[PDB]
């Protein structure tokens, strides 16, 4: 929204910059005017051949006589025109170079200054300014916004003015050559302009707004893959796949509809373009027959005006470029223009000598920039004598730290004054104040350089001797000297991570090199190990004795030796004095003291449809064959009119052409819509097949794969959408266009080649060169782009280091250091940006000059050698068209290149994800399917390590046995060991060693589905999909539809019926947060219902009461208790009071069963279980 | 500019 | 598509 003035943005351009911009925009306007002048001569050429074209055919008597005057006229005229063209070429060359080079130079020269000034301004901000702002946003703002600004003031301006110049010049020549055709075309201008803009909007659809139509399936996919363990447990995979398939089924239909409409639109647009284009020309001919216009003039004005018309369209984007740049420059300059109160880059104020370090805080009221919300310091009074050391203590609020905060003048106080020696702190220079004050902070930071440098960040001028004495006086010498590389060792976030105390000591050394008169120590001893604490404490004590010191910490071991101790309450200073006095006071201090004591294989998948392709390619080849027919006509339109001879026959002939001229148009509506519709419908179907085959195979994989940190629901849904979205683009429109373009160039080149002898062979030498010359330029553009990104990446890295740790660097000053380093970092990209302008200009001008010089060789060879022969102009005009547009059609091959690459990378994954097979597949029909109902469960010598974390074993030699119709209670110290039983019985994993049986058969050889079909699993936080609760209950049994009275019975067994009959919708109510909300109790009871609607022989209750409270636990436990006792059961629940009735209790220890037996037996014994029960039991009594 | 001629 | 650019 907010923007910037035009003159302020360029404030950093002076002297040579303005000159570059002037000469640049000048040369640009010249370059702009250059083109329409080309089309102006083109009419004069037509008149030359037209004058001879009429006279040559008018004779029909003498032959040789026509070999004299005509050839001479063509000689002088063609030579003149060619000379001019050659003249234009050098011009466009020079002016192009000047333009792009100068503008790029200006841009670079400015942006450099912008960056430097901006970073300086960033560093110049006071801390209060940072406290209210996001640093990440600010740095990213730097790096991105400066780039936007760069894009804005760049060569884009030259292009804009050049476009405006083509616009004006085109319309000038257009009007001056004649007024009528221009206005007619100006009636055409809105018509066509309305068509082309819409066409472009239709093409751009590939970016993702696609969610609106698709997301319906994505929702199913997400809740499924989020619920994967539940759908796995209940084996409802076929259903989920079905749902997803249905949603896809809808999606494809919406897709083909969109395809139809879009194709119709594009076709209609093309028709409008055709019709108008032809109509204007027909009116032109209608004007030529009246002898009001020359045949060439028509061409001149037509092309000049249309040029002028589209110039606008291609001009517009540069406006937005300059537009965005102002808006970006706003927030940038805001910081540069911002002048703070504190500065610290300022040289001003007193720099006192012989500071004794007498400090006093007088009546200081303060609040951080949370402002009125909280006032932390209400009044204050404090003094500290020179050479003394004061210790600040407090219960909370950290008003203690506030003093150290203010003493550096990071903030100026609301009311009151802090006074160092006799003078107000605000009278003395900031930098000097900061330099006379040393600081040691709780969390020490070390910038990434050698230790020496970090010690050198104390003072820029220092010798290794001072470093040595400094670290040795901090007693950090030993620890670092033992380290390799000596002082040259590396430190930072990345690499050489050291002990906190060591880092603190290095910090103290850095502070010690500062040789400060004033020392501020804030909780530097705190948040550190007790052993190294004394080591660092020695240093801290040794860091004093030359200085006055204010210290703050939570450890009262260091306070006793302080000269004065100061307590705070609610921001109010209260207790002050020596230790004994404060202990005699028995106040806050005493209180705290006492308190602390080549893949075509996917193309083979599209081979499902043999048709729908041949149609589109045949049609698109016919379109490819239809395209140059447009050029053949235009040739003969101007051709017969030039070759006319007697005029009488012309009017009818020109009129029959303009008819036909349109006839290829209307037929172009049929063919274009076809090849777009066949390829489109073909695109939406395989998108169903792929996503269906991808998703399916994703439900095949076991839990082992879903536990992978590499694969998460979002990543899977993303991988699911993208690849399927991408492969469509490669097999889609692009291919059709390529075939259309090769067919286009092919038919074009056949016609051209068979008509012009060596006229075409010539062009085929020229055209592939300028095309390849066009591609290589884009390659150099990306190379310089990537290389530049890498260099500023290094300069942006030192900025991030500076502004993220900023609150430290301000304390140490040396911001100027980072200024200098940042500059030296920038210096390399700067010299690089100078070469950029030199290159960008040459590559541009070379490509323009080649196209203009090529245009000279065109008519020069077309005339002279060819026209001196019996070969004719009408063919020349045909060939140039045909060939050049064959080329401009080939350009789309280069333009469409990356799609296949991206699609290949995306098509690489999508096959792999299908071809991947699991260890345990739920799809296999193999496995025993025993006939015997009664379950038991045998765990024997089981060892299990989770595939994700094969470090700490959960299970080692676990062995369990539980008979039918009896409850197995499972207790454990902690961990998934209790759950892993339930996970392994469901067979999400096969254990590393050992084995598990049910009826005595090994489940490993058993059918997986049949196995999971007999299990009653109920988890902690049951996930219910969005659908009727009856459908969530009916989810308990698949491959069969559940009866109403059955889910009723199951609902009755689960005691949820109170809710279900209470709801307005009853069993048809929707749950899962889309249509309704329920608490954990209802959800759980539903889980119970779906558990026992399955009628399992084995119930598995995994911490069912985990998240729950009050009566809910009671009723749910009642339900669960009612659910069991008729079945085999394994209950791991954390309430042991509810396990007191269990057939077998088993205490798990380190993966081995430790204690096992009935409650009273484990109670008779005194051991782990007794403790487990004793700790939680009577805790209710402790709660009383 | 789309493909026919504009 | 004749000579200017269409």
């Amino acid at each position: 929204k907010p923007a910037v003035s035009v003159l302020t943005m360029f404030r950093y351009a002076g002297w040579l910059d303005r000159l570059y911009m002037l000469v640049g925009t000048l040369a640009a306007i010249i370059h702009g005017v250059a083109l329409p002048l080309m089309m102006l001569i083109f009419g004069d050429m037509t008149d030359s051949f037209a004058s001879v074209g009429q006279v040559s055919k008018q004779s029909t008597q003498m032959s040789e006589a026509d070999k004299r005057a005509m050839f001479a006229k063509l000689e002088e005229e063609m030579t003149t025109y060619a000379y001019y063209y050659t003249g234009i070429g050098a011009g466009v060359l020079i002016v192009a170079y000047i333009q792009v080079s100068f503008w790029c130079l200006a841009a670079g020269r400015q942006i450099h200054k912008i960056r430097q000034k901006f970073f300086h301004a960033i560093m110049n901000q006071e801390i209060g300014w940072f406290d209210v702002h996001d640093v990440g946003e600010l740095n990213t703002r730097l790096t991105d916004d400066v780039s936007k600004i760069n894009e804005g003031i760049g060569d884009k301006i030259g292009m804009f003015f050049q476009a405006m110049a083509t616009f004006f010049g085109g319309f000038i020549i257009g009007f001056t050559r004649g007024w009528k055709l221009t206005l007619v075309i100006l009636a055409i201008s809105p018509v066509l302009g309305l068509s082309a803009g819409i066409w472009a909007k239709i093409l751009s659809s590939f970016t993702d707004k696609e969610l609106h139509a698709y997301a319906k399936a994505g929702a199913v996919a997400e809740e499924v893959l989020a619920a994967i363990r539940t759908v796995i447990a209940f084996g409802g995979q076929k259903k989920e796949l079905e749902r997803y398939n249905n949603n896809l089924e809808e999606a494809k239909r919406l897709g083909i509809k969109k395809a139809i409409t879009a194709n119709i639109s594009m076709g209609a647009a093309f028709l409008l373009i055709y019709a108008s284009y032809a109509l204007a020309f027909w009116y032109g001919t209608s004007l030529v027959i009246s002898k009001e216009y020359s045949i060439g003039q028509v061409l001149t004005v037509f092309f000049s005006v249309l040029i002028g018309a589209f110039s606008v369209g291609q001009a517009s984007p540069n406006i937005e470029a300059f537009a965005n740049a102002r808006g970006a420059a706003y927030e940038v300059f805001k910081i540069i223009d911002n002048k703070p109160s504190i500065d610290s880059f300022s040289k001003s104020g007193h720099k006192p000598d012989n500071i004794q370090g007498n400090l006093e805080f007088k009546n200081i009221h303060f609040s951080y920039p949370s402002r009125k919300e909280v006032q932390i310091l209400k009044g204050l009074n404090l003094k500290v004598k020179s050479g003394q050391t004061v210790a600040l203590v407090g219960n909370s609020g950290c008003g203690k730290s506030t003093t150290v905060q203010l003493m550096q003048r990071l903030y100026d106080p609301l009311d009151g004054m802090v006074s160092i020696d006799g003078q107000d702190i605000r009278t003395i220079n900031v930098r000097y104040l900061r330099e006379i004050i040393g600081v040691v902070s709780q969390e020490p930071v070390l910038f990434a350089t050698t230790i020496a440098e970090n010690i050198r960040y104390g003072r820029e001028d220092v010798t290794m001797d001072e470093i040595e004495k400094a670290v040795k006086e901090a007693n950090a010498y030993d620890f670092i000297m033992k380290l390799p590389h000596q002082f040259d060792t590396l430190v930072g976030e990345r690499g050489a991570q050291l002990s906190g105390g060591q880092k603190q000591r290095i910090a103290i050394a850095r502070a010690l090199v500062r040789n400060p008169k004033i020392l501020l120590l804030d909780e530097a001893t705190s948040a550190l190990d007790t052993e190294s604490e004394a080591v660092v404490q020695a240093a801290l004590d040794k860091a004093r004795e030359g200085r006055t010191t204010i210290v703050i910490a939570h450890r009262l071991s260091t306070v006793r030796n302080a000269d004065v101790i100061a307590g705070f309450d609610g921001g109010v200073i209260v207790e002050q004095g020596n230790h004994d006095e404060l202990m005699r006071e028995k106040g806050i201090y005493f209180k705290l003291v006492m308190t602390q004591t080549s893949f075509w294989r996917i193309l083979k998948l599209n081979s499902t449809e043999w048709p729908y392709f041949v149609v589109g390619i045949f049609c698109a080849i016919i379109n490819g064959g239809l395209q140059p027919a447009f050029s053949v006509i235009f040739s003969k339109v101007v051709g017969v009119f030039t070759n006319g001879g007697p005029p009488e026959t012309q009017r009818q002939n020109s009129n029959l052409f303009s008819l036909l001229f349109l006839i290829l148009g209307i037929i172009s509506f049929i063919t274009f819509f076809l090849q777009g519709f066949t390829f489109g419908k073909a695109g939406e179907i395989l998108t169903k097949r792929l996503r269906y085959m991808v998703f399916k195979s994703m439900l095949r994989q076991d839990v082992s794969w879903f536990d992978d940190p590499k694969n998460t629901t979002g990543a899977l849904t993303t991988r699911l959408a993208n690849d399927a979205a991408q492969v469509k683009g490669a097999t889609g429109s692009r291919l059709a266009v390529i075939f259309q373009n090769i067919a286009n160039l092919g038919t074009g080149i056949i016609i051209s080649l068979i008509y012009g002898w060596q006229l075409t062979l010539l062009l085929l030498a020229i055209v592939p060169i300028i095309a390849i010359a066009g591609v290589v330029e884009m390659k150099m553009l990306s190379g310089q782009a990537l290389k530049d990104k890498k260099e500023l990446e290094g300069s942006g890295k030192i900025a991030t280091e500076a502004i993220e740790n900023f609150r430290t660097v301000v304390s140490l000053t040396r911001e100027q250091k980072f200024e200098t380093m940042y500059a030296q970092s920038l210096q390399i990209p700067y010299r690089n940006a100078m070469k950029k302008a030199h290159v960008f200009g040459i590559t541009f001008s070379f490509t323009q000059a080649m196209m203009y010089f090529s245009y000279a060789a065109c008519f020069r060879f077309g005339a002279y050698l060819v026209t001196q022969q019996l070969m004719t102009f009408e063919n020349v005009l045909l060939v140039f068209s045909a060939i050049v547009f064959g080329a401009m059609a080939v350009g789309q091959v280069s333009s469409f290149a990356p799609d296949y690459a991206k699609a290949t990378v995306s098509a690489s994954h999508i096959i792999r994800i299908i071809e991947k097979t699991p260890e345990i597949d739920s799809y296999s029909t193999q496995g025993l399917k025993p006939n015997m109902l009664e379950g038991n469960v045998q765990f024997s010598g089981v060892v299990f390590n989770y595939p994700t974390r094969p470090s700490i074993p959960v299970l080692q030699g676990l062995s369990l046995e539980v008979k039918k119709g009896q409850t197995l209670a499972l207790v454990g110290s902690s961990g998934c060991g209790k759950s892993t039983v339930v996970q392994l019985l469901e067979r999400f994993y096969d254990p590393m060693a050992g084995s598990v049986f049910l009826d005595g058969k090994e489940i490993k050889q058993l059918n997986v589905q049949w196995l999971r079909a007999q299990l009653g699993i109920v988890s902690q936080e049951p996930i219910l999909f969005d659908c009727s609760i009856a459908e969530n209950i009916a989810y308990g049994d698949n491959s069969r539809v559940v009866s109403y009275e059955e889910i009723v019975r199951a609902a009755k067994e689960a005691n949820i019926h109170q809710f279900i009959d209470s709801l307005p919708d009853k069993y048809n109510t929707r749950v899962g947060d889309k249509g309704t909300q329920l608490s954990g109790g209802q959800k759980q009871r539903i889980a119970i219902a779906r558990a026992l609607v399955r009628q399992p022989h084995i119930l598995l209750l995994d911490e069912a009461t985990s998240a729950l409270d009050t009566e809910s636990e009671k009723v749910v436990q009642e339900a669960l208790d009612k659910a069991r006792e008729g079945r085999t059961c394994i209950v791991i629940a954390h309430r042991l009071s509810t396990i007191q009735n269990a057939d077998l209790i088993v205490v798990i220890q380190n993966g081995k069963v430790k204690e096992h037996g009935t409650h009273q037996q484990l109670l008779a014994q005194k051991g782990i279980y007794f403790s487990m029960v004793s700790v939680q039991a009577g805790a209710k009594r402790s709660l009383e | 500019x789309a493909x026919a001629x504009a």
